[PDB]
């Protein structure tokens, strides 16, 4: 009928502007970024400019989509599973919280926390199919407190001059990277602080990397 | 005091689940003997919906038994026309992190949320003729798992900040809330009078919220693992439930108990979704197995499957009179089925 | 949500005129676009449609070769170029708006209207009679009459009700026989069968003044009944 | 006479059609050999 | 708050023990008499000619 | 009395050998003799002998047994793989539809190289209709098969050194560029060859036409090279970055240069272009990368692809749960 017809003519329509919108979507890239309200995040954020929270920017011609979840109250495992799209997983953590403890004031320490989300998202089977990014915060207030606070009193397996912010810094990497267990993946790791300009290259170039990687295993080329 | 309070709670729990023993004096299946079986289901694929660029995650049947809606990572609210697979809208989201999606009994709205935690309501019945925000009824800090249309004034919600919801659409503010449960809340399926509905969360305990009265009736302690989806049986004194753990549970609300497990050998994925045919006779339940399978709720024996979807399945759901079945995978595909 | 028309007025045969419809407060770039004419002895007569998207275009018999449709969604004004105008054209002409779907409300809005004045196979709809005189609070019981039948094998007649007040521009009555337009109130009322169509009103209101129209819309080009007035 | 990998289908074809009729012509040969011996 | 929390669980305990319960081989029964009286109204037990499926 | 012999000829009461006789050639320069009793019944055609540089023919039936057994095999392969293809509905992204279009021209190209064996030298010598078509619809197999290697060279060489650009491409080029460009070509290959030379059937050669088909082909392989080199350059710049050892770098490196050569074409330009044995050699060894091109590249590309596979399973249990129940 006419108004059949007229109605399959709409469809199409909305068919032609769901294409103009996958190929945005294309275009699109999305970015979820994990961690805690006391690593700092914001001034992450602030640097990076220049509910669910989305955070959209430009680069010279490819659109990045920044995701925070942080904001939420809830348990990851029932939720988490519709970020399997995403091409990079992010974790912002600070390297000035061994001397800070959890909220129930007991004998573990954030880092510990942090350390078992990061295996507890690893482990998850719809993230072994995309990369891992580790962010290193407050390196320089990590310098300031390994002098003020020495580096003894979480740290047990510590081999190296307990004021000496590199071994720090490489001590906690190497914990951080040792606790992946699968050799598949790699973990793109970065040294930030608040006046760190250069995060948005990083990003850009362990995303390129992660893609890259993708494209040779799609490849059966490694 | 906390002990003592705890040793009078424990010996509630130990009192009704005495009553449950005293009352069960069979199971459904020791009578079930002398009926005649379902058996062979032989459905096929009448529809398929191509209109998704990400992943699907829920959909709801109109009234009507002609329109429905789904949500999909995409960020586009679609309705669809079943009958001659016409888009009837594609709705943009400001969110396009949706999990769950409502359509009322009048066709007026439509409802949708997500890991925003505010659900939104769009009026599809407007002098502009676009649709637009109607309400954002934001009051949670878990992301919604799940709504569902009362009427054009009133909505239930269930989120993941353990806390159920009753919502007045035209103030904007929340009508009651259901401090019950422990864990994340995945999903609630109304009663047809609208006087009572199911909800159920990851503390594996479902439980029956009255709508005006603002408490719960009953708690249903039988799951292992996370509740994933409920279906209300259409007669108003039964429901049943699906979990992580394989085993689709048919609860009485009148018995205060189980009524029957459903379980298979060759069966080790969890649950996403489930729904009742028209009569009841027969139970849809959708798996991680790619598929969804049908089984005969009276005989517990399993009549049978289908399988035309290759991701994994998110949704499921039944029009009013149970002329069609519809299913839904991340595949961005849905597939009718009679 | 308006329609602002213009380029009309007095013109010569054989000239030719370029209408404009100025639409705002809605999402314009969405809807089908209607012409349509209304000479000042007879009833409305359709004159052509634009979908939207401009992906096809209907013109009527006596229409199609002369009259050019065309729209501008980014400024959202509709434009009708018409040529070879004669004196049979002179006619208030209204500019419509519609959604075509399942459930949709087409034909709600009317607008203004704009004076132009010159110096076979079709379904015909018959209103035999032309008016009836009433009286407020009483029912009225109106007969439309198709030549073919409007029953599709979907099951739905397309049958449309107007109601054209005086000095006013048609409002939307009734689609589709079961199916009330958002504004009227539910005193109105559609039956029938496959070609004998009944308009019921109760407790009639003053207000209800004005030509009553029947249309089919079962196939291209659309046609218009004469016109049943209450007075 | 310069031979390509990307026309080695043609270039065996033809070698095949040209000891084809080598053999072709040969057998003919040796029949009207007969032919004229017998004649 | 853990109090409160004990008192509230003790308080709906006491809400959920005191009701009546029905037997369940009747409420089993019930749902079986309310399979078989709409079976004839499930269009999917029961097939549909192409006259009257929509679909077909 | 004088008559003619069985060939046409008056004779005298000596005359030379015919030209030809049945078809075979003979060298007229020596003549025939008539005896005489009146004319004797014998003709003495002792004089008339017919005249017949030569290649090893063992070695050539060799390679067409080879070429037989590798395009049956890769016949087999890739109307098992068209199959996986349209049973598989999963399997619709744009890296998975090149590769599907370029399947299909490796049948395609293998079904018309089954049509043309049955050619004998008649065939060759008279320009039938239907052998210059076959012979045409053959080389826009082939030309169709090197631009959509082209086109798989373009889209592997975007998605390495280009990332945004790999998702800027779309469908719509790339079935452009594999369909439209070869038919003027072709074309223009087949006005060119019938006002130049058309006095044999068109696969033979004479000692310039064939450079319209042949002129840009070389010209894709050359350029499908360079992009070979800039993908290897990037894997070993990841091989730098991935396992950090000289032995895994090489093995990996080799490993995907063998495996990418019969995708991209680079095996016809390993051994491009007197010395019998060489060139016996070169026969041999591009019969064998030509057949097994097409079933290395499907079997690589099909049944070791890991999507591929997990479809495949998918649809194996799909299939058992089905019809177990």
């Amino acid at each position: 009928s006419a108004e059949d017809k007229a109605a399959v003519e709409r469809s199409k329509m909305i068919e032609k502007q769901l294409r103009r919108d996958k190929r945005d979507a294309r275009r699109e890239l999305k970015l979820l970024l994990l961690g805690t309200g006391e690593s700092g995040k914001s001034t992450f954020i602030k640097q990076m400019r220049i509910g669910i929270i989305e955070y959209p920017f430009d680069l010279e011609n490819i659109i990045f989509r920044m995701v925070d979840v942080g904001a939420q109250r809830s348990e990851r495992r029932k939720w988490i599973h519709c970020f399997e799209n995403v091409t990079s997983i992010m974790f912002l953590v600070a390297l000035s919280e061994y001397d800070q403890v959890l909220v129930e004031s007991d004998n573990e320490n954030r880092m510990e926390e942090s350390k078992a989300l990061f295996r507890t998202i690893i482990t998850y089977p719809w993230f072994q199919n995309s990369s891992v990014i580790l962010f290193l915060n407050k390196k320089d207030l990590l310098e300031d407190k390994i002098l003020y606070s020495h580096l003894v009193d979480y740290f047990p397996e510590f081999d190296g001059p307990q004021r000496d912010a590199q071994a720090a810094r490489e001590f906690i990497l190497k914990m951080f990277v040792d606790l992946n267990p699968d050799s598949d993946k790699i973990i793109y790791s970065h040294f930030t602080c608040s006046t760190d300009t250069e995060n948005i290259r990083f990003v850009f170039a362990a995303v390129k990397d992660t893609i890259l990687q993708l494209n040779l295993k799609e490849y059966n080329l490694v | 005091e906390l002990d003592q309070l705890r040793q009078e709670a424990e010996q509630l729990k130990n009192q009704i689940r005495d009553a449950r023993k005293a009352c069960a004096d069979a199971t459904l299946s020791q009578i079930t003997n002398n009926i005649d079986p379902v058996g062979r289901i032989q459905m096929r694929t009448r529809r398929t919906l191509r209109g998704h660029l990400a992943k699907i995650y829920a959909m709801h049947w109109g009234t009507d038994s002609r329109l429905l809606v789904s949500a999909s990572q995409d960020g586009k609210l679609i309705i669809w026309d079943s009958y001659t697979t016409n888009k009837v809208h594609a709705i943009p989201l400001r969110s396009s992190w949706v999990m769950t999606c409502a359509y009322a009994p009048s066709g007026n709205y439509v409802a949708c949320g997500g890991l925003d935690n505010i659900c939104s309501i769009y009026n599809l019945k407007t002098r502009e003729g676009n649709v637009r925000v109607s309400r954002e009824l934001a009051g949670h800090t878990g992301y919604l798992s799940c709504c569902r249309f009362l009427d054009d004034n009133q909505i239930v919600t269930s989120s993941g900040d353990t806390t159920c919801a009753l919502w007045d659409i035209e103030t904007g503010q929340q009508t009651t809330t259901f401090t019950g449960h422990t864990g994340d809340v995945m999903s609630l399926s109304l009663a047809p009078d609208t006087r009572l509905f199911v909800s159920g969360a990851c503390d594996a305990s479902a439980k029956l919220w009255d709508v005006r009265e603002g408490m719960c009736r009953q708690t249903f302690t039988g799951h292992e693992s996370d509740i994933n989806a409920i279906c209300f049986f259409p007669n108003g004194n039964a429901f049943a439930t699906g979990s992580d753990d394989a085993t689709c549970r048919l609860f009485d609300l009148r018995a205060d108990q189980e009524l029957m497990t459903y379980s298979h050998d060759n069966i080790i994925c969890g649950i996403t979704s489930v729904s009742f045919s028209k009569s009841g006779r027969l139970l849809l339940a959708g798996y991680d197995d790619f598929n969804c399978n049908v089984w005969d709720a009276l005989k517990a024996d399993r009549a049978g499957v289908l399988a035309g979807h290759d991701n994994r399945v998110s949704c499921l759901g039944v029009t009013d009179d149970g002329m069609a079945v519809a299913t839904g995978s991340w595949d961005s595909f849905l597939k009718i089925w009679n | 949500v308006q329609l602002v028309e213009s380029g009309g007025g007095l013109v010569q045969p054989g000239g030719s005129r370029k209408l404009s419809c100025s639409a705002s407060g809605f999402a314009f770039s969405s809807f089908g676009m209607h012409w349509v004419r209304q000479a000042p002895e007879k009833g409305l007569e359709w004159v052509a449609y634009i979908s939207s998207g401009s992906g096809t275009i209907y013109y009527a018999d006596t229409v199609k070769g002369r009259f050019t449709i065309s729209r501008d969604d980014p400024k959202n004004t509709l434009f009708l170029q018409m040529t070879s105008l004669r004196s049979e054209d002179t006619a208030m002409y209204y500019c419509v708006r519609s959604i075509y779907y399942y459930g949709s409300s087409p034909f709600d809005f009317w607008g203004q209207g704009t004076t132009l004045t010159v110096s076979s196979a079709d379904i015909v709809m018959t209103q035999a009679t032309s008016s009836v005189p009433v009286t407020p609070g009483e029912s009225v019981s109106i007969s439309c009459r198709s030549s073919k039948s409007l029953l599709h094998s979907n099951g739905n007649t397309y049958l449309y009700w107007f109601l054209q007040r005086p000095g006013q521009s048609p409002q939307l009555l009734i689609y589709r026989m079961s199916n009330l337009a958002s504004g009227v109130p539910d005193r109105f009322s559609g039956s029938g069968s496959g070609t004998a169509f009944t308009l019921t009103i109760s407790r009639l209101e003053a207000e209800d003044v004005g030509v009553y129209y029947c249309m089919q819309h079962l196939e291209y080009p659309l046609t218009f009944g004469a016109g049943t007035k209450l007075e | 006479n310069p031979s390509l990998s990307i026309d080695l289908t043609f270039h065996l074809l033809r070698t095949l059609l040209e000891l084809a009729r080598t053999q072709s012509q040969r057998e003919r040969a040796e029949q009207n050999r007969i032919i004229f011996d017998s004649v | 708050a853990s109090i409160a929390q004990a008192r509230k669980l003790v308080e709906q305990l006491k809400m959920e023990a005191n009701i009546d319960r029905i037997k369940v081989s009747k409420a089993a029964a019930d749902l079986m008499a309310y399979c078989e009286a709409h079976a004839k109204e499930d269009p999917l037990l029961t097939p549909v000619p192409a006259s009257e499926n929509p679909f077909r | 009395n004088t008559t003619l012999d069985q060939i046409g000829t008056c004779w005298p009461r000596e005359r030379p050998c015919p030209e030809y006789f049945n078809g075979v050639k003979y060298n007229t320069t020596r003549n025939a003799y008539r005896e005489c009793l009146t004319w004797a019944s014998k003709i003495n055609y002792s004089q008339c002998e017919p005249i017949l540089q030569r290649k090893y023919d063992l070695h050539y039936r060799i390679a067409l047994v080879v070429n037989y057994l590798g395009h049956c095999v890769s016949v087999a392969a890739l109307v098992a793989a068209f199959l996986l293809f349209l049973a598989l509905r999963s399997i619709r992204c744009l890296r998975n539809v090149i590769h599907w279009n370029l399947i299909t021209t490796f049948i395609l190209r293998n079904v018309m190289w089954f049509l043309l064996q049955l050619v004998d030298h008649e065939v060759h010598e008279s320009n039938e209709v239907w052998c210059r078509c076959i012979t045409t619809i053959f080389n826009y197999f082939v030309v169709t098969n090197f631009f959509w290697m082209f086109v798989e060279g373009c889209y592997l060489h975007t998605a390495i050194v280009m990332t945004y650009s790999t998702e800027r491409l779309r469908k719509c080029l790339f079935l452009f560029i594999g369909w439209c460009i070869p038919f003027p070509i072709i074309v223009a290959w087949a006005i060119g060859k019938l006002y130049y030379e058309n006095e044999q059937c068109w696969f033979g050669k004479e000692p310039l036409v064939d450079y319209i088909y042949q002129g840009p082909i070389i010209l894709v392989l050359l350029i499908n090279f360079v992009f070979l080199f800039n993908i290897v350059r990037i894997l070993m710049t990841k091989l730098r970055a991935s396992t950090t050892s000289e032995t895994i770098q090489y093995r990996k490196a080799v490993k995907a240069t063998l495996v990418l050569l019969p995708l991209l074409g680079i095996t016809y330009m390993l051994f491009f272009v007197e010395d019998d044995l060489s060139q016996i050699m070169f026969i041999y060894f591009n019969s064998f990368l030509q057949s097994f091109q097409g079933f290395f590249v499907s079997v690589f590309y099909c049944f070791f692809n890991g999507e591929v596979r997990s479809a495949v399973r998918k649809r194996w249990h799909r299939w058992q749960d089905h019809h177990s129940l």
